[PDB]
């Protein structure tokens, strides 16, 4: 065979091995997840405490594109770093011909195209790391998951990382007992829960919680992270529902 | 730079080059050789913009004695005025064009005759039994036309000379300070150490 | 462009490409040079496996550099004309600029380089060439003889030997040649060379090469009589 | 990122074949039989257009294409590498012929240009050979009417009459015993229908068998008139009907 | 047409004693016949006991002072925390200048 | 990434040989047979086509000689797209020079140089050589009559008699035998036929298997005149020889 | 095949460390620094008695205040040089001062990391780099083709050096005069040279602040070669 | 081999990574159909969403490529899009160069010589991806041309892709050799439409509920795609039949 | 194993073993350690010699007046990011005038690393950083590594038995974050930490190197004589 020893080779069977071990170095990483509400969206990750000499606080794993997206990903950090900053100039790019901020699902597809671009050739390595994001923008809210072949959907809520299963469940339940939607400060408790849930499947470590959001009521449009007060009300809704 | 000229007589080709090297209102040397040799049997006279003339003489020198290396062998007359006109007609459509005029006189050894060119910047070249560049053709020319003839021995080609030499003397404004003579023939080149 | 590495060392600290092309070095046809009190011979073996060549028009073994330097070499003919030209116009080139023909240690300190830079950069393979390399600075006596190889390594010699056999005919140079005192004559260091070639050679025929510099650029090549003379009298006086 | 693959793939063995041009020809044997005759006022290349479903209208699918008003070509081989073929065969009809002298090319010169870029794909970084190999037919003024044969290692043949890919052994065959030099091109047309036969399997009819020529001035075919001196292509497309009428007297 | 000069006045002045110097120049900028400023300096500390004043467009007087020092940072950098002469200074300063001899900056300068 | 599907066409075997060379001239030794014959009034070159179907256009055809300018033809072996890439840069090379100095390019000085873009693509750019092995004949006021062959390494020699192709061991032994120094052109055309007779894989030579051009001062005084044998006159010459 | 920018498992790059190797077989160099001086001796190593000894530089001048040995494939030092020296002189067109000798040695050793898929190989050659500033004194540096480079009192490099640097261990103190510094250099030369030493087949050499960079003419070392015979006879 | 991993020759003048991206043409276990009416071009697909966590309205395999030509992707999603974005693309420059609208046989000649390229070109791979373009052309009338991995395409009465693609194909063959013509006989679209349905639920022996389906309409002048309501309506015609 | 070939490759359990190597280089440096309090920020190296005839190869490289790295691991690539860093720093002065913030130099570093690791020919950096500086928001210490991967902390160590050094910090964590306003003390603590990853050899004068920065004193560094005050 041979068929996996270089990214872009297709296998008898139809597959991109590379790929799909891109997708390994995804599993392998820590839990992090996105929950669309009524007018926003919520993003929350786990944090693994390495070391008592990690500063809380102080090692930020979610990022902003624009004023009105965030983006979260697990995998190799440092791939998910280069796939904002190609966000970032994607809509600087996009705002400065159009005028208007750029829309979430034009921006998913820039993302889109350009991770697929990195499965056309041997002489570049598929992205290790799947990302969620999403945002407000003037047709509503949206979230999207984006994964290694560069395979993108929107989704009514979305997880990835190790506790992807754990978490994609407690999601499912969510769905199920609100058809009628989930309000953006309640999405952020449940959003907390969902982490602590799902750090069952990494669990030697203790962690750090974070927690952000965009909701058209309650960031204004904008993209925030949740702090101090708002923060600790969360981290309490979770220490609870796990006892 | 000013006066170059060029006779082609019975068996040889004689050329004439004005000594002066003058900058502003300073004779800067009176004793300039304003030519090169380009092979054995081939001398190029250069006349015109500072700089260019010298720089211009030498590239192609370099050239023709790459040649004569590469093939171990001497390009005709032809041969040489062939590339040298090629090489200003190129120059004259560049971003700084060279601004020389150039005489070639050689000895073709295959054919046994003297050869004249006389080729300006722009790449203008012709065959001629004499030739100048510059304000001194204006006098010699006509000069030629009636004392010159074919058939004329080496000594007599040089007489010719003196003629147009103090003729130039004569009526020219400026000092050019006497000329340098060299004479291609069979047997190469030389120049006269007194003229 | 196209890239590759093609000359990377091995886990022993080899560079194997480099190597290989003194392999194509030692397949090719030997040549000698010798240095005189005087002057400096260029001998090359020609291979006889072949009649029926034109030898007024078929490439000489031994090249002018400039009219004061000349250039043999053993290994790959199509290789050797690549260095011939380069050094050809650096020569030129050096004349216009400095107003001075090269030295022989410059010009061989060129060609040098020109090999070994071959064998670092991408794409390319190092020349499968050696070369011997002679003549007189200008407005000097003392006679001047280098060697090249494919590695880029050059330096100076009272006679050497390059090709196939060559460690034959340098073995008998080695024994031959006294520093103390150099063959005094013209005459005595042409045949100091083709005594080395008939060690290795076969007849004394249309099979060796000579040419001899003197300073002033005072070169010429020989012609197959004044070397068969040479030839036939080695033989006569062999008989011991 | 970009093709970093500068280096040749097809490359020499020690037997000294050039394998990647060895298996060209082994797809062009696998395609389907196309022929070319040359008559003495014309030329006929056809194909049989061997339909993929018989829901797709195969006219659209054109084997047999002009290339200049007095040349056409035909492949066996691979369809997508003959169609940019075709491409890259018309436009340097212009590029490096007309757009100089004002006319196009004649035969020999346009085939040698498409032989270069088959060539080329031989040797060049990056590319494999294409799959196919052409029969060009056409005329000019001065060399009058011929028919050429391309292979993908770029070599070219200049032929009385032949045929290629699948049945071309037997179709060769045929073709030395009916061929020669007094064949009015109506004779030619007939017997490129009988050779063709032989090869075709299933229907056989003038919707599965595609046929043009290299004939005479068509001024119907010009699109103006009033300069007399032009007088409109040698290439034509039989049409399914014209190609029924002659299975009928076959 | 645009011009990319100006003229931005003020003076400065140099003097050399056995164990000391002085670079001093006055604190007005001008355009024309207006003031811009009655105190914008432009004598500076440079590092390494040197001061500099560049003299006359001060866009361009700025940028050299600021390459200078930028200069005098990297000479640190490179040659380990070596001081810089007086001497290197205006060398190194001729050559930031010539490096614009067909785009000059329109200064005079002291050190 | 790349690297994986690169064969390396440019490095030495651990012999100091150039793999892609060695196996270009295994190709070429299979191609029909060409060969150059000088004589002391003209040059001959002869060449065998591949074989044959009886429906090949014969007269509308060119595979083996190759006119490159009025003084100097080719004879090719091995690949003919190949070869018509280097003919078509040694075609224009003749141009430039006779643009340049107004003079007809010396044959040698063509050759090196075609000779010479064949070297390089032994030593650089990860390309494969060229199959193809040619031999020169042409006419220049230095050197007169001149042979010349080049293989795909980029090395060129001189000959007075020579084939490429296949059977060239045969066939150098046949000329080595019967080519002597004195010879007409008319000689040469005989012994070039009566070579190829003896060396040909085929059951007879016959003209509609043949190339056949001569260089001869064939015009009027101190010209040189080219001549492409249509094949009506090969047909004629195999006749007048005896060989049919 | 495999990339020449590749890692092995321990950390290490093949290509540096396969060069690390070539460097061994190169004939022997070596340095010691003094108040007083830095000395620079090298193995000339002719391949035949036919070569013409004095011909071989492996000793080299880079400025007046600086010098070179090398070890190992020296036909890729000579660009090395070229840029020393190139790097010396612009420095001091730039600065109107002499260039420190930490500060030319790193500019060297900038070029040695250069390489990949820029050159194609690391360089096959160690450099000694021997000289005066003002600033720190004499200096000695051994420059790699890693792109590392140490400061040593003294060392060896090429064949000989394991044996020769052990020696130099014990030899070296801070107050040898450069005269001593000079005898040592020749006696572990002798010591682990194949053939037997002579003022033909080694060569040397000192950097002084008051006459810089020098090379010993072949008169002025046999006086010194018999100096040490008549030391080692003396006890 | 390494045959196998580029585009270039096997022995017997083949190339596997083109053979292997058909083969990920099916990766999606998705069938798609299309035919023409008198007026119009229809295009079907199945619609399958397995996770409950996705947001239906975006997932979708046909795409609108200019306001006359859609076209669907049997294939993966990444493939398809970038398939989508590069025609798109050519179509808009088509109209910008040449002054009128690219029509659908070009469009489709265009991208078929864009993978052609990666059949000959060894650093691009070729797309897993099948392309089916459809359009009421104003010179042709209603068209349906269909591009593959190897660089073929043409023209078609009407064509189906997917796993269950050769059931769906004799289901219309059969249509045709009965209805003797080139076409659906068909006034409005919406009964093309319901055609096509019919007949895919014969073929496949399936059942289709509004959101199993993806439904493209080509007319003059637009290509649209309908929502869940219309096929609601257009599956409600059909069952009261 | 089959994956080890390039960087542009991914294991079939989803690891990059050329990057893995690299970070080997890392392990087989000599130790050097980092730690902050809220007004000082310092680190301690160990520098490692060749020979006792040989210097000790210096580990520690100053940035900017508010920032610098030690290192461990390949030289010439700290070399390489430290001019990179002093370029970035430069950048940001004579543009905005502004001090390059710590935690920005970190992404920077990173996405520089990330792109050696994604691309063919390329190869990842070899060597490890740990950076500190005093900005506009106080004391900072950042560890690099060459993954692409960068991370904040009060303390760390790495090198050649760094995990003793980096226990040690985390027993100590409450004693030296609040050893504010005394730079003495807090460099005791740093070399006091470093000793738990010695072994058969302890602290001289020209083998300890130590560099402090905070909010009143400039990035400098101590070697020699200077660092006599604390064996």
């Amino acid at each position: 065979t041979g068929y996996d020893l270089s990214n872009s080779v297709f296998s008898p069977d139809g597959r991109n091995f590379q790929v799909e071990y891109a997708v390994k170095a995804v599993e392998n990483g820590t839990t992090s997840i996105g929950i669309k509400c009524n007018d926003g969206v919520v993003f929350a990750v786990e944090k693994l405490i390495t070391s008592k000499l990690l500063v809380p606080q102080k090692n930020v794993k979610i990022q902003v594109v624009d004023r009105h997206i965030g983006c979260v990903y697990s995998g190799l950090i440092p791939d998910g770093r280069h796939l904002v900053n190609r966000g970032r100039e994607e809509a600087a790019s996009f705002k400065k011909l159009y005028k208007t901020p750029i829309p979430i699902p034009a921006f998913a597809d820039r993302l889109g195209q350009y991770v697929q671009a990195h499965t056309l050739y041997n002489s570049v390595r598929p992205f290790g790391v799947s990302t969620i994001f999403g945002g407000v923008d003037k047709n509503g809210a949206h979230l999207y998951m984006l994964e290694p072949s560069g395979s993108y959907w929107g989704y009514k809520g979305a997880a990835t990382g190790k506790g992807r299963q754990s978490a994609k469940a407690e999601l499912e339940k969510l769905v199920d007992h609100h058809p009628e939607g989930l309000s953006a400060r309640e999405a952020v408790k449940q959003a907390a829960k969902i982490i602590y849930l799902a750090h069952e499947d990494n669990k030697e470590k203790d962690f750090e919680l974070e927690i952000s959001w965009c909701s058209l009521s309650e960031t204004n449009g904008l993209h925030k992270f949740v702090k101090g007060d708002l923060l600790q009300e969360a981290i309490d809704f979770a220490q609870k529902e796990i006892n | 730079m000013d006066i170059i000229l060029g006779i082609r007589v019975q068996d040889s080709v004689i050329l004439a080059s004005s000594k002066a090297v003058t900058r502003g209102i300073s004779v800067l040397k009176d004793s300039d050789d304003k030519t090169r040799q380009l092979s054995p049997h081939t001398l190029m006279s250069f006349a015109g913009e500072a700089g260019d003339t010298v720089q211009f003489a030498e590239y192609i020198q370099a050239n023709i004695q790459l040649y004569s290396i590469r093939e171990d062998y001497e390009l005709s007359p032809q041969a040489v005025s062939s590339f040298v006109r090629q090489e200003l007609a190129k120059s004259i459509r560049s971003r700084r064009p060279y601004q020389v005029n150039v005489l070639i006189g050689g000895y073709d050894k295959k054919k046994n005759k003297p050869e004249l060119y006389q080729i300006d910047y722009l790449g203008t070249k012709v065959e001629l039994p004499y030739g100048a560049h510059g304000y001194s053709g204006f006098y010699t020319f006509s000069l030629l036309d009636h004392h010159y003839r074919p058939d004329m021995t080496t000594e007599e080609g040089l007489d010719l000379l003196k003629l147009c030499v103090q003729e130039l003397e004569k009526r020219m404004p400026m000092d050019f300070k006497g000329v340098i003579v060299k004479i291609v023939d069979k047997d190469g080149i030389r120049q006269v150490d007194d003229f | 462009g196209y890239d590759r590495a093609l000359s990377i060392f091995s886990p022993d600290g080899h560079i194997f490409q480099v190597e290989y092309a003194l392999e194509a070095v030692k397949r090719g046809t030997c040549a000698v040079g010798v240095k005189g009190k005087n002057c400096v011979v260029l001998g090359c073996e020609r291979r006889s496996t072949l009649k029926l060549q034109d030898t007024r028009i078929t490439p000489s073994k031994v090249s002018k550099i400039d009219s004061h330097v000349v250039l043999s070499f053993s290994g790959l003919n199509a290789d050797s004309r690549i260095l011939i030209e380069k050094a050809r116009v650096e020569a030129q080139s050096h004349r216009l600029t400095l107003e001075d023909p090269v030295t022989v240690e410059y010009l061989t300190r060129y060609v040098a380089g020109v090999q070994q830079r071959y064998t670092q950069s991408g794409g390319v393979r190092p020349f499968g060439v050696s070369t011997l390399i002679a003549g007189f600075d200008p407005r000097d006596d003392e006679p001047k003889l280098y060697q090249t190889e494919p590695s880029g390594i050059y330096s100076s010699w009272s006679a050497q030997t390059i090709g196939r056999n060559s460690k034959t005919v340098r073995e008998f140079l080695e024994k031959n040649y006294d520093r103390k005192e150099p063959p005094a004559t013209v005459e005595e260091c042409v045949k100091l060379t083709v005594r080395s070639l008939l060690e290795v050679v076969q007849t004394g025929a249309k099979n060796i090469e000579i040419t001899v510099v003197k300073p002033d650029s005072d070169i010429v090549a020989l012609s197959s009589e004044e070397i068969n003379q040479y030839v036939t009298q080695i033989e006569q006086e062999k008989q011991e | 990122m970009t093709d970093r693959y500068s280096f040749s793939l097809t490359t020499f063995s020690p037997s000294g074949k050039l394998g990647q041009i060895d298996y060209a020809l082994t797809a062009v044997k696998q395609g389907v039989t196309s022929l070319g005759i040359k008559a003495t006022n014309g030329v006929v290349i056809a194909t049989e257009k061997k339909s993929s479903s018989p829901l797709a209208m195969s006219e659209t699918l054109s084997k047999v294409s002009l290339l200049t008003p007095d040349i056409g070509a035909v492949y066996s081989g691979m369809g997508p590498d003959y169609r940019v073929l075709v491409d890259k065969s018309r436009k340097v009809a212009h590029t490096s012929y007309k757009r100089i002298y004002g006319e196009y090319p004649p035969t020999k010169l346009l085939v040698s240009e498409v032989a270069k870029i088959m060539q080329e794909a031989t040797q060049s970084g990056g590319v494999r050979p294409f799959g196919v190999s052409l029969l060009i037919a056409g005329h000019d003024e001065f060399n009058g009417f011929s028919l050429y044969q391309v292979d993908p290692s770029g070599s070219y043949f200049p032929w009385k009459a032949t045929a290629i890919g699948k049945g071309s052994v037997a179709a060769k065959t045929f073709l030395e015993k009916r061929w020669n030099d007094e064949l009015e091109l109506e004779d030619a047309i007939h017997i490129a229908l009988l050779t063709l036969k032989e090869s075709v399997e299933g229907e056989f009819n003038g919707d599965t068998i595609e046929l043009a020529i290299i004939g005479d001035e068509n001024p119907d075919l010009l699109g103006y008139t009033g300069i007399p001196t032009d007088k409109g292509p040698r290439f034509r497309k039989l049409t399914s009907q014209e190609i029924n009428d002659r299975l009928e007297a076959l | 047409q645009f011009n990319p000069y100006g003229d931005n006045g003020g003076t400065i002045l140099g003097i050399a004693g056995e164990d000391f110097a002085v670079l001093a120049g006055d604190t007005r900028n001008i355009t024309d016949y207006s003031i811009n400023s009655r105190y914008e300096p432009k004598v500076f500390d440079c590092g390494d006991n040197i001061v500099m004043s560049a003299n006359g467009f001060a866009a361009d007087g700025d940028a050299l002072v600021k390459r200078f020092k930028n200069s005098v940072k990297w000479y640190h950098f490179d040659h380990n925390d070596k001081k810089l002469s007086i001497n290197s200074a205006a060398r190194n300063i001729q050559h930031l200048l010539y490096g614009k001899r067909f785009f000059p900056y329109y200064v005079h300068t002291i050190i | 990434g790349s690297r994986r599907y690169d064969s390396r066409t440019t490095i030495f075997s651990p012999e100091g040989r150039l793999y892609q060379v060695e196996y270009a001239l295994e190709s070429i030794s299979h191609a029909g047979t060409a060969i150059g014959i000088m004589a002391s009034d003209g040059i001959v070159l002869a060449a065998e086509r591949k074989v044959t179907s009886t429906l090949l256009e014969q007269d509308t055809s060119t595979e083996k000689l190759y006119k490159l300018n009025d003084k100097i033809a080719v004879a090719v072996a091995g690949l003919t797209a190949d070869a018509e890439i280097l003919i078509n840069t040694a075609r224009i090379h003749a141009q430039n020079y006779l643009k340049t100095y107004n003079e007809d390019i010396p044959v040698e000085i063509l050759v090196r140089r075609l000779s010479d873009i064949k070297q390089g693509y032994t030593q650089h750019g990860g390309l494969r050589p060229f199959g193809v092995s040619f031999i020169y004949a042409g006419y220049d006021d230095r050197y007169g009559y001149q042979l010349y062959t080049s293989n795909p390494s980029g090395n060129y020699t001189g000959w007075k008699a020579i084939s490429v192709g296949a059977n060239t061991s045969a066939a150098q032994t046949l000329l080595q035998m019967d080519y002597k120094d004195d010879m007409k052109v008319d000689d040469a055309i005989e012994l070039a036929l009566k070579t190829l007779s003896k060396t040909t894989d085929s059951s007879a030579l016959t003209y509609d298997r043949l190339e056949f051009a001569t260089i001869r001062k064939g015009a009027n005084d101190g010209e040189v005149y080219q001549k492409i044998f249509k094949p009506q006159e090969i047909k004629d010459i195999l006749v007048k020889t005896g060989i049919t | 095949d495999r990339g020449v920018s590749t890692f092995s498992p321990e950390g290490r790059l093949f290509q540096v460390e396969y060069s690390l190797e070539a460097i061994k077989l190169g004939s022997t160099a070596i340095g010691i620094a003094t108040k007083e001086g830095v000395v620079l001796g090298v193995e000339k190593r002719a391949t035949s008695p036919l070569l013409e000894s004095d011909s071989i530089e492996k000793i080299v001048e880079i400025d007046r205040h600086i010098g070179c040995a090398m070890s190992g494939l020296t036909a890729d030092a000579r660009s090395m040089i070229e840029h020393a020296r190139t790097a010396a002189v612009t420095h001091n067109l730039y600065y109107d001062e002499d260039i420190n000798v930490e500060s030319l040695t790193q500019s060297v050793c900038d070029l040695a990391l250069r390489f990949g898929e820029l050159m194609s190989r690391p360089f096959g050659v160690a450099l000694l780099i021997a000289g005066h500033d003002a600033d720190d004194g004499y200096q000695l540096f051994h420059a790699e083709p890693s792109g590392t480079f140490y400061r040593y009192n003294a060392k060896a490099i090429g064949s000989g050096s394991e044996g020769a640097q052990a020696e130099l261990l014990n030899e070296w103190h801070s107050s040898l005069t450069l005269k001593e510094a000079e005898l040592l250099v020749l006696k572990i030369l002798k010591q682990v040279m194949e053939e037997k030493l002579d003022e033909n087949n080694a060569q040397l050499s000192c950097i002084t602040k008051q006459d810089g960079f020098k090379i010993y003419d072949n008169e002025k070392t046999a006086e010194l070669i018999k100096e040490l015979k008549e030391k080692e006879a003396a006890e | 081999g390494y045959d196998r991993h580029i585009t270039i020759f096997s022995p017997e003048g083949r190339l596997y990574q083109v053979e292997y991206a058909f083969k990920a043409t099916n990766q999606t276990n998705i069938n798609s159909l299309a035919v023409r009416g008198k007026d119009c071009t229809v295009v079907i697909s199945q619609k399958k969403v397995p996770d409950k966590l996705l947001d239906p309205t975006t997932v979708s395999y046909i795409f609108c490529i200019s306001r006359t030509i859609g076209m669907v992707v049997n294939g993966p999603i990444p493939d398809a899009r970038n398939a989508a974005l590069r025609a798109k693309a050519e179509a808009a420059e088509f109209r910008y160069k040449y002054g009128y609208d690219m029509p659908c046989d070009v469009l489709a000649k265009r991208m078929a010589n864009l993978s052609q390229i990666y059949t000959q070109r060894a650093y691009m791979r070729p797309l897993g991806v099948i392309l089916t373009f459809v359009s009421v052309d104003e010179e042709l009338g209603p068209s349906i041309y269909k591009t593959d991995p190897a660089g073929y395409y043409v023209g078609y009465k009407a064509t189906a892709t997917g796993p269950k693609q050769q059931e769906i194909t004799t289901n219309l063959e059969n249509h045709f050799k009965k209805s003797k013509i080139d076409h659906i006989n068909e006034e409005s679209w919406e009964k093309v439409v319901e055609f096509a349905i019919t007949h895919m639920i014969d073929a496949l022996g399936t059942e289709f509920s509004k959101n199993d389906l993806e439904v493209g309409v080509a007319t003059k002048d637009k290509f649209f795609t309908l929502s869940a309501e219309n096929i609601e309506e257009r599956l409600v015609a059909i069952a009261e039949q | 194993n089959n994956y080890d070939g390039d960087t542009v490759t991914f294991s079939p359990t989803g690891r990059l073993f050329q990057v893995e190597y690299a970070l080997e280089a890392i392990k087989q440096g000599s130790v050097t350690v980092g730690l902050r309090s809220n007004t000082h920020a310092v680190l301690v190296a160990l520098k490692r010699n060749a020979d006792e005839l040989s210097s000790y190869q210096k580990k520690i490289i100053k940035c900017d007046e508010h920032m610098g790295l030690s290192l461990a691991g390949l030289a010439p690539d700290a070399r390489v990011l430290s001019n990179y860093l002093r370029q970035q720093c430069n950048y940001s002065s004579l543009v905005f005038n502004r001090k390059l913030a710590v935690e920005r130099a970190g992404h920077l570093l990173c996405d520089k690393a990330q792109k050696n690791t994604q691309s063919y020919g390329g190869r990842p950096y070899g060597v490890g950083l740990l950076i500190i500086g005093y900005d506009k928001s106080g004391a900072h210490l950042l560890e690099f590594q060459p993954s692409g991967n960068v991370t904040e902390l009060y303390g760390t160590a790495i090198g050649a038995r760094s995990q003793g050094a980096k226990t040690y910090l985390e027993r100590t964590l409450d004693t030296f974050i609040k050893i504010d306003g005394n730079p003495d003390e807090l460099i005791k603590a740093g070399v006091e930490a470093i000793s738990q990853s010695l072994r058969d050899e302890s602290l001289t004068v020209d083998n300890l190197s130590i560099a402090i920065v905070g909010k009143d004193t400039p990035f400098t560094i101590y070697d020699g004589e200077a660092v006599a005050k604390y064996i």
